[PDB]
């Protein structure tokens, strides 16, 4: 229990569960995260839950209909190291001169995929938080509140 | 931006197909 | 402010929340889906032990929160304190109690990034050698 | 940090009680 090195300013899960420490840490972190996430959903208004239902429906469809494409894009990305700001900037440039619903649902599905592949909890939630802002531009919220 | 540009065009291509099928 | 409804003002906030929850829900499910039998049983062990602690000491947990809520503190302030106390104290209790307390802080915190930082950082501090010894022995 | 010190002692106190009740 000496000092702690501060946080910065392969995607096979089993490469992170070799030791008993890894297993128990995985259990503790999942406990904390599941507890928070259940408690969050429990408090979400009826309105937010309906937006979740909508996004569940559309993006689950994209995930299954374009599974091959999600994997392809993941490979295109992980061919070289890239930051969260890189993918965010890219997504931003597209949504600027592309006001369709599809590209936004596709982006949510893709970023979600990167989330599943990422093994760094902090960088993952950073990505989710940052990209969710970028995806939910005025064009997107208009699509969602009209389908609701 | 080369590798990221590809991912970008791919998202738009998926998106265009989505806009064509679903709505 | 600690209430979720306070942050859900505009339509944009509602959609952002929905999107953020989707991503995080998808990931956490996919994660659990891939976890080996071993990890899953360790999760059950922590579920039982810490939920019992949450109940048996709900009062003390809210006391400790109000203590911490006095002044603002960073993720490192809390991690360092826990680190100091676990260095001298080697019992299972204080470790179970910390997991419960930190889990509660996470529920009150309205910043996703800072919350996961805490969980990540603290889970390392808690899962020291003696803790792992306890959990692997109660199997 | 004084309040952080108080929180610390409580965890230990609670912890010492958990140990006693168990075992
Ligand atoms: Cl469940
Ligand atoms: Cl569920």
């Amino acid at each position: 229990h000496n000092y702690v090195y501060p946080l910065p300013e392969s995607t096979n899960i089993l490469d992170y569960l070799s030791t008993e420490r890894d297993h128990v840490m995985m259990a503790v972190q999942y406990y904390m995260s599941k507890q928070r996430l259940d408690d969050l959903y429990r408090q979400l208004p009826t309105k937010t839950r309906s937006y979740i239902d909508i996004i569940n429906m559309y993006c689950d469809k994209v995930n299954n209909d374009y599974n091959r494409d999600m994997n392809i894009m993941y490979d295109m990305a992980s061919t070289e190291s890239f930051t969260v700001y890189d993918i965010n900037n890219e997504v931003n440039t597209i949504l600027m001169d592309n006001k369709g619903l599809g590209v936004r649902l596709a982006t949510i599905s893709f970023i979600t995929e990167l989330g599943k592949r990422c093994m760094n909890p902090v960088e993952t939630i950073k990505m989710f938080t940052l990209l969710s802002h970028t995806i939910c531009d005025d064009c997107f919220i208009d699509y969602i509140t009209d389908i609701s | 931006s080369s590798t990221m540009g590809q991912v970008g065009r791919q998202l738009a291509i998926i998106g265009d197909d989505i806009n064509r099928r679903y709505d």
